[PDB]
């Protein structure tokens, strides 16, 4: 059971004088020969993808910062200095910019893999909490970063996603001014964002430290509602070399596609308007902040008192909870409820591979995510308003009511024993 | 005493810690170079009355637009009913009703109001710049960030934007100038 | 058909004669109003695009406007190390440094320069000081041409730029019919250069990397198939 | 023996559900209740001082970077923007600048405490190696940082301490150009230095991580040549609360003095010439890089073929080893030999409190350090040249020959037993 | 004796009348050649130094040179938010923004302004265009005054600045003998302000912190003496 | 085979790693905005030999002045004695004596030296720009910052300036050009 196999430091004198600093003991006993089940599909790779992508982003950023100059008058020029003069330039920038896209794409699949195979269910709450914390940090990071080029979309995205904090009453304008460094956006905001943007990744790495510490102490989830049967465990092959090699193969494929993009379709995920300098006096059409924030942008700009299911007219009971504040609360709740999940699913069961109704609702949820992604880009004119309202309502409904009802009446399936599934 | 001494040491440590932390949170507030926040003299100087005039100030645009009769009559023909924000955000006067007589502007040092209107070109939803030059579904301004329709006098309509376009404190400089601040 | 360029694909390293033609046009036509500050004058020798003769570059530089200085205010000789000039206002337009990316890009410029036909049969009088363009979409439209809810019934709109070229505005030294269409294509390619000079290096890097990573991935697949063999043989 | 007292997680349900992430187990069992001897004097505090100073510097720097603009045309102006407009300004800058001084002062006492009480002797080699690595990183950091204000001393200090790398043959100019971003100093160097300067502190923290991991696995030295007698150990009180409180008291005193300096004598340790903008065309008199690099500056500019003990005329046997290269090697060796110490002292003994000859030689070494500090500021004219040569020679002599001879014939002392020294 | 200032010590928050006198002196004498770009004009209302009336500040600002703009090249009215002007060359000197720190500082300025006496009895002819000072040390010296190995035998050296003031150059509105010495002291204090405006806040912070930390340290000493009591009582 | 396949996978991984690392070390090298600086040329092209020619480079001026016979003879008639700096600061050659034969310049790709002299127009005292066009008490250059008199060939005289005017590395481009760098 949970064989650590510390190696007893019996190799030789080198492995015996290393009794001063244990380090190799840690690596070997724990982070390399960690028994993992055999039943792992191709959905348990994306964590390696995320770690590598994080390293990539940190490196490329440390390189760019050697040529980026945070200032309204010299940011655009420095970015062009990069893409033209520097030796590698375009590569670093395109790899930095697009890799953010892959990062978020990979976390999406990392998260939805989790929702299916009960990875939030006990005893794996801490991992979930830490993951939501990370998600928040990395969203804030990417936001701070999209601003640095001082293009045109930078300015206005910052403007609105800071007016949010100002929507709330009493302490809105104060926070807004304390965050922007002033009444509106200017170089001060740029300096804050650069610093902050150059600091959070390390916090993320530490949090990834705790993320990795947790699921090593707590066994990796597995396609089944079963554990490694610790009591000797013919199942649960080790990590190295088997799963290391599997993950590296998938990672090679992913990097292949990523570099093909970088080299042929690099400006595809971007907004052309970010290639024109900023004008605080003129706003372009369809700001469309980005593609990894459209869901929440839509959940925000949906509630506007423009439907018979408009709960804003009812929330107006209290004269303080206006629309804006309502949408902001709705977004914060869209995330808080995803974090609260493990204490809402009242099921003494596990992976939805043995819960059909859950399968249907979950695929509807994935569809809802895609729809929200597609709607945040389209105007607030009919019919898109009804669509956004329906989708947000279903998100909240799933995460609040649907899981309890299932946990109550959702066991028409024969659960599998013997995690050694030699089929 | 055990309890008193221990707890008092802890309290003093906490107090010193807070006194050291506060400035790390104070430096991010508005510096003195941002404290200035003073006024600007914009000269109308034959702007070809009726199209528009925009000027930068405080980091935001200040819209100075003359009036077109059709725009005016549409304005003056708006009863307070069915008007989202009836407060006349203009800070040059009290919270008087959002009426065109009070909402247009001072009278050149003379006596007339239905000819000029200078407001802050900042959408009250989240601070975007609406497009002017007769746009939207009300013959006024249209915000492209989320779709908020403004009217001729700038009062909000048809969108999430809660209130109309504010009006800063401004007076005239004897028939060719504007004082913003 | 769509008049695809050379670079439109996995290959097409910026046929350079086209770019020299676009340069002959840009400096003699578009430069009167437009500028390219984000473009150094020393790039007209760097590989990939117009590999002109440096001496001609220094001559053409000294023959341009006067960029004064950064340390001692004094009108210099506008050395190549400096950037192209900037036309800012009073009847002038934006900067074309990266206009090929702020819009499939060059096709916009081609189909824009192409198209300034007379005013249609909805508002033949048109407007004073504004001219009509088939493809610009961010211009004003008279009320006579708008529909019942503000949308325009015209394909394009009214742009503040006049028609830049006539039937035979300039001569090509290489020998080529200098009609409007060829000039438009050439200048579009020149602007795409000014925006993406490191295109060919991009493509070559992409090829090299695709190859090396396909190799690595194949080898890893073989290694995986091997290691996982004694566990996937009986089933 | 080595009582970890994991606490068995018996507190309550909170301390039992924490079996998902061990974290509190680590803290309690290891990093708080770490048995430390009773025989500790006031020289075992400076590590807490260093940790706090590092945190202070990191914080103040993260704050400054919100107002510093890396560029030749806007650095000085941004520094003045800080010292005038910003709310706290002068405080952050003076605390950042001077705290570096305290940092190095504290590491000096941390290191010399070590040389006395055989802390480099086995089984504590890894700590020593890691400490020298750190020292290097933090020297490089402070150097990169003194440049950012783009004053006058910045430019020329950078110039010379980069011409060093160019002294060596074959690969000198290439490295010089690859480090400066060009033939000479300009904005590119500034960007590199800012980035680098804003990144190494985290590496230092990690290295401090390993530094703390090592001497927790390996027992803290103790004033004597004795261990905690693991086999139950009435000696070796715990860390918390006793030594925590002692160290915090000393730290309060140190911060008191430090803030008195900051508020009354802040520009004392600085060079006034760093308050005039840079002129690449005019060099001031007595550049005098700083005060924590004068020893090595002197060891460098001492060997010049100007003494009968001039080994440069002899090293000229090989036509490649000229003077400059010789001085550079001499400096690198001045540090490498300090790192090699634990394998040079051939003594089966410990703290020099029981080795008199070692006491005398060690106090001579401290005097040599002070002298080198005082000499790097004075010209290379007679007699200072002879002084610098003598001092460098003694440094090398100590660390190479003196310790072996002692280890041979240096045991006229009764060693103390029973680390419980109830005298 | 040494004519210590007010701020020379643990107290001395910049006696302000002295600074107003120095301002009368600086704008009417030193400003002809020197500048203080690193100094905003609005600081003449901030506490600590000359707490002048804002309106007078705006007047004095508009009455200065023309600082054109940063966005649209056009000679503006020079609002207080801008900085003091800059005299750069052609018979002009450095910037006095922080000259009180680039040298005990203000004593240098006092003992420098003080001292321009005639040429000594080693080189009475002197030099054409250069004038003599007894304290500047970074100036040229004639060969007649140098020793055998290049060192100068004079106390000071020859500075390019002429004597700035005579016996009674300006009047003080408050009522005070405006001799050269008082003006020198006043202008020295004004420059020290221009360099260290946040001095008094420095001193008050130092006091507060010394007090709080002495308190904390005393309490920690008591706690230590207590905890370590049962182990240091028999000896 | 076991050995071959495993070792080959490792080799390929190493190769890819190195190909990815090299640019990380390449970006720190000279960017394009800096290369156009190391090599700067100056087309003399009939400068009306005898008065002067100044060009900006590296942020400092590079003086290219033809020779006037009277200036020449004054130069060639200066014995090394009574010459403050006799090192011929010119870096295009060794520390040979500060003689006009070595100190004037290369010979157009031909054979002559007493006709051109290009030095760095930066006073060695503290970096001021001396005034040219026959000035001072030696028929050369005069520094107005502290009064340093230079001679015809640029060697320092009559002042605090310790050394003469350096001469950068420069060669000719076949009779009409100069290469500075
Ligand atoms: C002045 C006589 C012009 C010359 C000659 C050329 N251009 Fe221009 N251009 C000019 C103006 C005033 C404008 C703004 C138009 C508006 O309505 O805002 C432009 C615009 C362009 C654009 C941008 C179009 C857009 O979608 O915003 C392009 C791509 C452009 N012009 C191209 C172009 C070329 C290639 C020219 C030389 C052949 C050229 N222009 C000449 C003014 C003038
Ligand atoms: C031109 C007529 C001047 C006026 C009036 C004042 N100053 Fe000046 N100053 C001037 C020059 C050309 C120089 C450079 C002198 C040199 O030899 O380089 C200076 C210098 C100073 C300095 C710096 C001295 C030093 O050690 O470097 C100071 C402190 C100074 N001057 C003060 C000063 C004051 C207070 C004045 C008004 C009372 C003043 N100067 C007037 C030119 C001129
Ligand atoms: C060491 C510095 C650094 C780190 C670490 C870093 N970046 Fe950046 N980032 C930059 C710089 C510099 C820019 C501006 C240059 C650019 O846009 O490429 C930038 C810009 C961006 C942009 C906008 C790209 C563009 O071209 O508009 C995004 C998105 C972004 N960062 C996201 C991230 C995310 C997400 C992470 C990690 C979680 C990250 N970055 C890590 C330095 C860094
Ligand atoms: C909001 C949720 C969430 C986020 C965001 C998240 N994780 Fe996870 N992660 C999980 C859960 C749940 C598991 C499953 C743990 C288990 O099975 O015991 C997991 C597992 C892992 C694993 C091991 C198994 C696997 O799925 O590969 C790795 C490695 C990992 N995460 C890395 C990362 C990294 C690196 C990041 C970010 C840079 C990240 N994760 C972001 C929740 C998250
Ligand atoms: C987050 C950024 C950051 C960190 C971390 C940081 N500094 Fe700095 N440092 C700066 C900035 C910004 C400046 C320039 C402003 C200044 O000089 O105060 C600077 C300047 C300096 C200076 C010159 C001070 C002066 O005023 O001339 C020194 C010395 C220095 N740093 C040393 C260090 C050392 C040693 C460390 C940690 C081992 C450190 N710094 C940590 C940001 C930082
Ligand atoms: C070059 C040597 C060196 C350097 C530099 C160094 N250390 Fe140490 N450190 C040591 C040695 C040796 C010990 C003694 C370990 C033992 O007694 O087991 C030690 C002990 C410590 C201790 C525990 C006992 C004590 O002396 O306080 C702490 C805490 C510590 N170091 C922190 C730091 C920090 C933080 C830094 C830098 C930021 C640092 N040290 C730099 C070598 C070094
Ligand atoms: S920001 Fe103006 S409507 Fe959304
Ligand atoms: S600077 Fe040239 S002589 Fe003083």
């Amino acid at each position: 059971s949970g064989i650590p196999h510390d190696h007893y430091e019996p190799k030789t004198g080198i492995e015996k004088w290393l009794h001063d600093r244990l380090p190799i003991v840690g690596l070997v006993y724990d982070t390399i020969m960690i028994p993992t089940p055999k039943n792992l599909n191709w959905w348990w790779i994306w964590g390696i993808v995320l770690a590598f992508t994080l390293v990539l982003q940190i490196v490329t950023g440390i390189v760019l910062a050697m040529h980026y100059t945070p200032h309204v008058d010299l940011a655009f020029a420095s970015v062009e200095h990069i893409m033209r003069d520097v030796n590698g330039g375009w590569a670093m920038r395109y790899i930095h910019a697009n890799g953010a896209s892959l990062f978020f794409l990979a976390v999406y699949i990392h998260i939805f893999r989790g929702l299916y195979y009960g990875s939030y269910k006990a005893p794996r709450e801490i991992t979930w909490i830490v993951g939501m914390v990370i998600y928040l940090l990395m969203m804030g990071t990417a936001f701070m970063g999209y601003v640095l080029p001082w293009g045109q979309m930078s300015f206005w995205g910052a403007t609105v996603i800071t007016g949010l904090f100002g929507a709330i009453p009493g302490i809105g304008p104060s926070i807004q001014a304390w965050l922007l460094g002033g009444p509106a956006v200017d170089n001060a905001t740029l300096n804050r964002f650069f610093s902050l943007h150059y600091l959070l990744p390390f916090v993320i790495a530490a949090l990834v430290a705790i993320h990795i510490w947790a699921f090593h102490t707590t066994g990796n989830n597995n396609p089944t509602g079963v554990e490694v049967r610790r009591t000797a465990e013919k199942d649960t092959l080790p990590f190295w070399p088997y799963f290391v090699i599997k993950d590296l193969f998938a990672l090679a494929l992913v990097l292949l596609g990523f570099f093909a993009v970088v080299a042929y379709m690099p400006n595809y995920l971007g907004h052309p308007d970010n290639y024109v300098q900023a004008n605080p006096l003129s706003t372009p059409a369809h700001i469309v902040p980005e593609w990894y924030f459209l869901p929440f942008y839509a959940i925000l700009r949906a509630f506007a008192a423009d439907v018979w299911v408009v709960i804003l007219v009812d929330g107006l009971t209290f004269g303080i909870v206006d629309a804006k504040f309502f949408g902001v609360i709705a977004m914060f709740g869209a995330i808080a409820v995803m974090a609260l999940a493990p204490w809402l699913d009242t099921s003494k069961v596990r992976s939805g591979a043995y819960r059909p109704k859950f399968r249907m609702w979950f695929w509807f949820l994935v569809l809802d995510f895609v729809v929200l992604t597609w709607v945040g880009a389209m105007p607030t004119e009919y019919p898109y308003d009804w669509i956004s309202l329906i989708a947000s309502t279903y998100w909240f409904a799933y995460f609040l009511v649907i899981l309890p009802l299932l946990g109550a009446t959702e066991k028409p399936e024969p659960i599998p024993a013997s995690i050694e599934e030699d089929f | 005493r055990r309890d008193f001494l221990y707890h008092a040491t802890a309290a003093t440590g906490v107090v010193v810690t807070g006194a050291a932390v506060w400035p790390l949170i104070n430096q991010m507030n508005a510096s003195a170079d941002v404290k200035a926040m003073a006024s600007i003299f914009v000269d109308v100087s034959a702007v070809e009355v009726g199209t528009q005039l925009t000027v930068k100030w405080r980091g935001k645009p200040v819209f100075i637009r003359r009036r077109d009769e059709k725009d005016i009559e549409l304005a003056r023909s708006v009863p307070l009913g069915a008007l989202r924000d009836t407060s006349a955000e203009n800070a040059n006067k009290p919270g008087a009703e959002a009426t065109d007589e009070n909402r247009t502007l001072p009278a050149f040092d003379g006596t007339n109001t239905g000819e000029w209107l200078v407001m802050l070109g900042v959408c009250t939803h989240l601070g975007c710049v609406p497009m002017g030059d007769k746009s939207g579904d009300f013959g006024g301004w249209f915000c492209p960030c989320h779709g908020s329709h403004y009217d001729s006098a700038g009062r909000i309509r048809k969108g999430p934007a809660p209130r109309n376009l504010d009006i800063p404190v401004a007076a005239f400089v004897d028939e060719t100038t504007i004082k913003l601040g | 058909p769509d008049h695809a360029f050379s670079f439109e694909g996995i290959f097409g390293k910026y046929d350079q004669a086209q770019l020299r033609r676009g340069f002959q046009v840009y400096n003699e036509v578009c430069s009167a109003c437009h500028g390219m500050k984000f473009v150094p004058i020393r790039t007209l020798a760097d590989d990939g695009g117009p590999q002109l003769d440096p001496t001609f570059v220094r001559e053409y530089a000294a023959g341009l406007d006067t960029i004064i200085d950064k340390d001692s205010g004094e009108e210099r000789d506008r050395k190549e190390t400096d950037m192209f000039p900037t036309r800012v206002g009073d009847g002038m337009g934006p900067d074309l440094s990266v206009m090929a990316k702020a819009r499939g890009g060059p096709e916009y410029i081609y189909n824009y320069v192409i198209g300034f036909e007379e005013n249609p049969e909805c508002a033949p009088e048109g407007i004073d000081g504004y001219y009509y363009n088939k493809t610009f979409q961010i211009g004003g439209v008279p009320d006579t041409c708008k529909d019942a809810a503000g949308v325009k019934i015209t394909h394009g709109s009214w742009a503040r730029m006049p028609p830049p070229l006539v039937d035979d505005q300039v001569t090509y030294e290489d020998g080529t019919p200098a009609t409007v269409d060829q000039m438009a294509q050439d200048v579009s390619a020149f602007l795409m250069w000014a925006a993406e000079p490191k295109l060919v290096a991009r493509k070559q890097m992409g090829l090299v990397a695709m190859v090396m990573l396909g190799l690595l991935s194949v080898m890893l697949y073989l290694t995986n198939k091997r290691l996982w063999a004694p566990y996937k043989g009986h089933k």
